[PDB]
DNA sequence: ATCGATCGATCGATTTTTTTTTTTTT
DNA sequence: TCGATCGATCGAT
């Protein structure tokens, strides 16, 4: 329809006629300092916006839009012969092609790349979805978001193989943009012509070329889904400079162009004219929890100084975290204790852990799934899974196919993701019987041992954990006791910090509190008025970081007195005889806990009074049965 | 061509055949050269109709003649003696009364179903066997199901569904022993025998078929 | 161009194209002019036959290629109509649309070959989908001429049809983007089955479908289709023969937009809903064929209220109660499956998928790797119920705690994790562990499950039945009563006021509306809950009081959210108060 | 001028697998 | 795309 000769001349004079004056200080040429960046050997890949080409012309303007590859290719051979500005040997290829012209079928300028282009349309044009690409979108360059699944690691893919006769030194050209292909016979030159002198020639990847080649699987958002539907995905092809531009967890948005994909093979299931597509894309800009909407790719001091002195309290953090009810504020805190941490070292070779692990029992109606559920949200890198949800492959590590190897390797379950962060489980009675032990091994930390090959199964688990569980038929019988009306292995009891349990019995003026509490989330959408000014949920995502990196010493001037809270810790409850049990790893455990307090001081000052709070936890952490 | 649908399966055959291959090991077959039925008394006698106005007219004037019924409660042992009041009912359980359906949910109980228990030494076992003789049914009694037939065909890898409640549908079933079969096969007979909606939720189907059957029990007690 | 008749057919086709009948309505103004460009015009034959009987059932007959010279007529006609909107160079397949023959799958029997039918059965397999390979505007700089070459297949037209090295040996850059797509979709169809003989096995169908037609419903609905038959492969010439279907458009048979809904049957609900004692009406309505509930089961039926908050998290808005000895209650579910919409019963002894899959594929014509569905969302949006509840194992019963309570399906089955949006309620069936028994031991522990559940549920409930000898000829008379139209007129009624088909027609406004919350429920609310945990565990009810929490609010709420959405008073009283509340004392 | 060996154009022949739901016995 | 089939062809004899 269109033509090749005066649309040529039209992108050659967009490449030069072009100082777009958006602002002061703009007279030059932009894609002639991108020009002169090309001749730099810095830049390897202009990014193209529309407004450039929309001041420019109209044509190409939309005529690209649904090509998309045409167009690049001449805007290829365009710059790749223009050379308006050395060395030589910089350049692995190019020093192997100056190799090979200095030890001097003519060779493209496809091979020397060295250079490309991609896009970035105007107004992420909109959040097109991955269902609606419909019998349209093929060869248009299309926006669109998607989820992450799956990702493998960067591969050179190929694009030209050469062989070489070693009877008549033939370089030869085999470009290959497909997947599949075959070499050429033992001489197709004409000094190894038909002529006897022929040998076989013989690949040499010197003056051939790679490619970066990345590969990822590609998930539905599971917020536009059909009703009564299930999730879809597509593929990822990501070529070219931006390999390692997407991570398992995020909420990305890409932009390239819909291709089709010939699976060449059995021509009878195949070859059936079906077309079992594929995706192409350049940019990778993923604007939920990437490099973008999170800074620091929280550290970041100077912004954040104006809000830091501009308040100065503790708990005014403490009931900011699920503000939707009243109640229950010793729980909170000592849980923002559990997004921080920061008690980190290697003293005498043996490393602590520093992640808090502890559990919720009793639930005639405490709101047990509400904490996990919103924190698993809030606190980034979380997961959520229960009883009979998951099998024990479903927590740890599996194994599948892979699409950019093959290798069938080990993908892990909740668990084994979770790390430097917090997995969520509830109910964990009823989980299984044999995952006790999976839990057990969990507290002697970074050790997922496996059975699934029972080879090594090694693995680096640094997860906290967030349990959370019921009692069985009654809550505290008369006369039962722990380990009696509970059902569940008692050393796998022993072997947490903090023990929960949340027992409400008739309050005759708490339920009005309450009802009044939780009846105002649902005239409108938001709890507290008029009494504090609770946080946003991004200013604490780094509020709590900055308060990790101390990592203070100890007061030796009360490590005189840490024993002796730790005397009448073991002796108040020693006091009868048989009270719930009280555990030898309660100063390994109080230690650990003032730290990462302190952390939120940032001040390495652990006081006399900051365990004071600490032992009113512990000290209220049992004898919950009182009164 | 047009023989599909002339034998439902649980009947007595006449067949007229070829024993022919497809394919030294290869392989049998048969098909239908002009098949034909059974009178095993009325071997086949089960859907269609070759009963011609003359048998219409015997059997109306059977109807009327008004010593049918007292001649019907001596029909079935032509060897025991007595038990005439026991048996006044055991012939009625084959009739069936009426299946109304209604302008709601009411698909109220169709037919009818059956007790007895007692000691031995009264002619339980040749009653029920004469009860499966003289229009379809079936008998087990105990060790059979409460799950119904998910299996796999080898063959393409799916779930179909064999599914024998199912073969009395217009048929009925008798059973010895709901004694001596225990509980984790009772109650999907427990459902069937109201509401006839057999259920099925196992895998990704949920096709609820249904087959109206009555039912037939014979009982020991200890002691 | 074969045979010359088929010119005869075009014109005979544009022979339509007479009058205002056909001239004036059918084309023009009918897609693009209207700019909907669903490129499938309405066809009825029933029109065809009072024009050219010789052009109707010679369709009816054969279709070798009349639907393509019905689509080549179109395209005559509209370029000159409008050909602004004569940009789309395809065949533009057309309706078919419109009792001559209309078999079931079990008799799709050896005869219609060659012929266009209706079906009916039930929507299955709701499946995957793929796009379709057409033509492409191939190109050569060497030579600068954009070629072509179409391909065929045999499910789209009779015929059967990538180019490398094509004229000399000159160049080829496939050009994409003018090269074109439609839209492809392979699934199947099983009988309804009701009318089965179950002495046999229902049969089965295949259908295959195209472009703007794709995927448009979820399986487990009932639904009408009316399409043609071809049969391709080899057959002794190498090995038998198979079936497929096309030449269609879709229709369910189970909505209430297919209804005609101006503003005027709105006027009728909306004058009626003045009226205050219909709540008592539409529980009678529900069951008259059986004492006994059915107030709050319709508010089961009315789905529930979703509540969010910005950029925090989500509730669960529905419903989920049920209570007895044998013989009413396994009889008072199938005003379920039959009166309203997604209504699916389940076992009482079924594993293995009330939400499982077991993902089994065996080496698809493409690559599907792992995927089957469930049993819940299939009831997105509604109910469910069951019959044989106790006797159900203690297995998938934690299933159940989860997506229940928790809203929301984040599931895995060891290849990989899994999340969708499933957020419906279920009911069950009841029965204690000995028989007949509810009263003179305990109320609680004639039951045997967790206490974990009524929490998830919302009600410790009772149910019996036996009465004394003064009110036992009472009950002969309401039995005598239900064992005509006298003294229901007693009982001033309609049968269009109250019925089914209306009844079910105000779904749609009750529905649409987001009753919100005032303030007077709340003092009220908090005065009750107090009472209630304080006082009901006295006077022989000590140990029927323990499965209180801090779960009657959300309930209440759904309860008075429910009952507001019954007659749309957008607001909240306290008459609503009581109408909701009696219940849970 | 007869005949065997080697070249080369012509012909036809191959390409389906990992979970589940009942079942017997400890 | 791979393999033997068969028919033709080029020096020897
Ligand atoms: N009342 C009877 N009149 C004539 N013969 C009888 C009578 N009762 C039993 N018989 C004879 O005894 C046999 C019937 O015994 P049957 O098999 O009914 O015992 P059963 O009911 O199976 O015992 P159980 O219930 O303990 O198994 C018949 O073969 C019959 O010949
Ligand atoms: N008030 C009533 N309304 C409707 N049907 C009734 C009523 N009273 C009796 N019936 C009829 O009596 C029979 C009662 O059996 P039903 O189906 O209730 O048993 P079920 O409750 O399912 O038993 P189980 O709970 O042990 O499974 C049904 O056929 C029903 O139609
Ligand atoms: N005081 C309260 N404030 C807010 N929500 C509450 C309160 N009391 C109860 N709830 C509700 O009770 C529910 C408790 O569910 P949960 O206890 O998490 O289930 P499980 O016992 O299985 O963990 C919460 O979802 C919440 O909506």
């Amino acid at each position: 329809r269109r033509d090749y000769a005066q649309d040529r001349e039209s992108i050659k004079t967009f490449l030069s006629e072009f100082c777009k004056c958006d602002d002061d200080g703009k007279k030059e040429f932009v894609y002639g300092s991108q020009l002169v960046k090309l001749a730099h050997r810095e830049q390897v890949l202009i990014t193209i916006d529309l407004d450039d080409l929309a001041e420019f012309n109209e044509s190409l303007a939309e005529a690209v839009v649904d090509n998309c590859r045409r167009y690049t290719s001449i805007f290829s051979d365009v710059i790749a012969e223009l050379l308006p500005s050395e060395v030589h040997a910089k350049d692995a290829l190019d020093v192997y092609i100056e190799h090979r012209l200095m030890m001097e079928n003519s060779f493209p300028s496809e091979l020397m790349k060295r250079f490309e282009v991609g896009f970035k349309p105007l107004s992420t044009e909109k959040a097109h979805s991955i269902r609606e690409v419909k019998a349209q979108h093929i060869g248009k360059l299309v926006t669109v978001r998607g989820i992450v699944t799956r990702c493998t690691e960067v591969k050179p893919m190929m694009v030209v193989a050469t062989y070489t006769c070693d009877r008549c030194g033939s370089e030869t050209y085999q470009p290959v943009n497909s997947l599949s292909f075959t070499p050429v016979h033992d001489c197709p030159s004409d000094d190894c012509r038909v002529n006897k002198a022929g040998g076989r020639l013989y690949l040499q990847t010197r003056g051939s070329k790679f490619v970066k080649f990345q590969e990822v699987k590609m998930q539905e958002h599971s917020d536009q889904v059909p009703v009564g539907h299930i999730p879809r995905s597509m593929t990822i092809m990501c070529r070219g400079e931006v390999t390692r531009m997407a991570q398992p967890g995020d909420h990305i948005v890409v932009s390239g162009v819909f291709l089709p994909l010939m699976r060449t093979g059995f021509a009878q299931m195949i070859q059936g004219l079906l077309s079992e597509t594929f995706l192409q894309a350049h940019r990778i800009i993923c604007i939920n929890k990437n490099d973008e909407i999170s800074d620091k790719d929280a550290e970041l001091t100077p912004e954040e100084l104006e809000e830091l002195a501009q308040d100065d309290f503790y708990e005014r953090l403490a009931t900011s975290l699920a503000p939707e009810i009243y109640g229950h504020l010793d729980v909170k805190k000592a849980l923002l204790l559990l997004l921080v941490g920061g008690v980190d070292k290697r003293p005498d070779g043996m490393k602590i852990r520093g992640n808090i692990n502890i559990c919720l029992m009793g639930d005639p109606g405490v709101a047990k799934s509400q904490l996990l559920g919103y924190i698993s949200r809030l606190a980034v890198r979380s997961q959520y899974t229960t009883g009979r949800g998951s099998s024990g492959v479903g927590l740890t590590a599996a194994v599948m196919k892979d699409p950019l190897t093959g290798e069938m390797t080990l993908e892990g379950g909740a668990l084994v993701l979770a790390d430097q962060g917090v997995c969520c489980i509830d109910e964990f009675d009823k989980m299984a019987d044999q995952d006790r032990t999976a839990i057990h091994e969990v507290m002697e930390q970074q050790t997922i041992s496996i059975a699934k090959a029972g080879i090594m199964t090694t693995l680096n688990a640094r997860v906290s954990i967030l349990a959370a569980a019921n009692p069985a038929f009654g809550r505290y019988n008369p006369r039962r006791t722990v380990e009696q009306n509970i059902q569940l292995p008692a050393a796998l009891l022993s072997r947490f910090d903090l023990l929960w349990l949340i027992q409400d019995k008739p309050d005759r003026d708490n339920d009005l509190r309450l009802a009044k509490h939780i009846t105002y989330v649902h005239s409108h959408s938001k709890q507290p008025p008029t009494r504090v000014k609770a946080l946003d949920m991004n200013l604490m995502r780094r509020y709590i970081n900055l308060c990790k990196r101390k990592n203070p010493t100890i007061p030796d001037e009360l490590t005189d007195y840490i024993v002796g809270a730790y005397v009448e810790l073991r002796r108040e409850a020693r006091n009868q005889k048989d009270m719930t049990f009280t555990s030898a790893r309660n100063l390994l455990g109080i230690l650990r806990l003032s730290t990462a307090l302190a952390r939120l001081r940032l001040s390495d000052s652990v006081e006399k009074d900051d365990v004071a709070e600490a032992l009113r936890l512990l000290e209220m952490s049992k004898d919950s049965l009182n009164q | 061509r047009s023989l599909c649908e002339r034998v439902v399966p649980g009947n007595r055959v006449l067949i007229q055949g070829i024993y022919s291959i497809r394919k030294g090991v290869r392989a049998p077959y048969m098909r239908v050269v002009g098949i034909t039925v059974d009178s095993e008394g009325a071997g086949a006698i089960s859907r269609y109709s070759n009963i011609t106005s003359d048998e219409e007219e015997h059997f109306r004037r059977m109807a009327a003649s008004g010593d049918i019924y007292e001649r019907l409660s001596q029909s079935l042992a032509p060897s025991i003696f007595g038990s005439r009041d026991i048996k006044k009912a055991i012939t009625c359980m084959l009739f069936g009364g009426s299946r109304k359906r209604l302008p709601d949910g009411l698909c109220r109980r169709g037919d009818i179903n059956v007790l007895l228990l007692g000691d031995p030494g009264t002619a339980k076992s040749q009653l029920l066997k004469f009860v499966e003789k003289v229009p379809i049914a079936v008998y087990t009694s105990g060790k059979g199901g409460l799950t119904a037939s998910v299996m796999k065909d080898p063959q393409t890898r799916n779930f179909v569904m064999e599914g024998a409640m199912v073969l009395a549908d217009g048929g009925v079933v008798c059973i010895d022993e709901f004694d001596k079969m225990r509980e984790d096969d009772r109650v999907a007979i427990h459902e069937a025998m109201e509401q006839q909606t057999i259920s099925i939720a196992k895998a990704g189907i949920t096709t609820t078929l249904n087959s109206r059957c009555s039912v037939l029990a014979a009982a020991n007690s200890i002691f | 161009e074969g045979e010359q008749f088929i010119k005869d057919i075009q014109r005979e086709y544009v022979d339509f194209l007479d009058d205002e009948e056909d001239q004036g309505i059918y084309a023009g103004h009918v897609k693009d002019m209207i700019a909907e460009k669903s490129k499938r015009l309405i066809v009825n034959v029933n029109d065809l036959k009072r024009k050219n009987p010789q052009r109707a059932l010679g369709l009816l007959s054969n279709a070798a290629d009349e639907q393509l010279a019905f689509g080549r007529a179109l395209k005559e006609y509209a370029s000159t109509v409008d050909p602004g909107y004569a940009k789309m160079h395809e065949d533009l397949f057309v309706g078919f649309e419109g009792g001559n023959r209309h078999v079931t799958p079990r008799s799709l029997t050896s005869i219609y070959l060659g012929n266009m039918v209706c079906v009916e059965g039930i929507v299955t397999k709701v499946s995957l989908i793929r796009p379709k390979v057409v033509r492409s505007v191939h190109y050569c700089p060497n030579t600068r001429k954009v070629m072509e070459r179409k391909y065929t297949d045999l499910t789209s037209f009779e015929a059967v049809p990538y180019p490398t090295k094509d004229e000399d040996g000159n160049l080829l850059e496939t050009e994409y983007g003018l090269s074109v797509y439609k839209d492809h979709q392979t699934l199947t169809i099983q009988e309804m089955p009701e009318k089965a003989p179950a002495g046999q096995l229902p049969r089965s169908v295949d259908i295959v479908c195209d472009d703007d037609l794709v995927d448009r419903c979820k399986p487990g609905d009932r639904v009408q289709i009316v399409g043609s038959y071809r049969c391709l492969p080899g057959k002794r010439g190498s090995g038998t023969f198979r079936t497929v279907l096309l030449a269609n458009n879709i229709s369910l048979l189970s909505k209430e937009s297919n209804l005609d809904i101006s503003r005027e049957d709105i006027m009728l609900c909306k004058k009626l809903a003045k009226n205050n004692d219909i709540f008592e009406l539409l529980s009678k309505s529900l069951a008259p064929s059986i004492g006994h509930v059915k107030q709050a089961i319709l508010c089961l039926l009315l789905g529930g209220v979703e509540k969010i908050l910005p950029n925090g998290t989500r509730l669960r808005g529905d419903i989920n109660v049920l209570l007895g000895d044998p013989s009413a209650k396994s009889q008072l579910l199938r005003y379920v499956l039959n009166t309203a919409p997604r209504a699916i019963p389940t076992t009482g002894r079924g594993s293995s998928g009330v939400g499982l899959t077991a993902a089994v594929t065996t080496d698809q014509e493409t690559g599907e790797r792992r995927l089957e569905a469930g049993a819940m969302v299939l009831a997105d949006r509604g109910v469910v119920c069951i019959d044989e509840f106790d006797k159900m194992s203690d297995i998938d019963r934690t299933a159940i705690h989860e997506v229940m309570e928790q809203g929301r399906v984040t599931i895995s089955k060891a290849g990989i994790h899994a999340s969708l949006n499933a957020r419906c309620s279920v009911l069950a069936a009841a029965n204690p562990v000995y028989g007949r028994y509810d009263q003179y031991k305990t109320p609680m522990e004639n039951i045997g499950l967790q206490d974990s559940l009524l929490s998830r549920f919302d009600l410790l409930f009772v149910m019996l039945d036996v009465i004394d000898s003064d009110v036992d000829q009472m009950i002969s008379d309401h039995v005598v009563r239900m064992h005509a139209l006298l003294h229901g007129k007693s009982r001033q009624r309609h049968e269009k006021i109250l019925s089914v088909e209306f009844m079910r027609k105000y779904i749609h406004i009750a529905k649409c509306m987001k009753p919100k919350l005032g303030e007077q429920a709340c003092e009220a609310i908090a005065n009750e809950y107090s009472r209630l945990r304080s006082q009901e565990a006295v006077e022989t009810d000590v140990a029927r009081t323990q499965p209180i929490t801090a779960r009657t609010l959300e309930t209440l709420i759904r309860l008075s959210t429910a009952h507001a959405r019954a007659r749309m008073s957008k607001s909240v009283t306290i008459d609503d108060a009581h109408a909701a509340i009696e219940l849970v004392q």
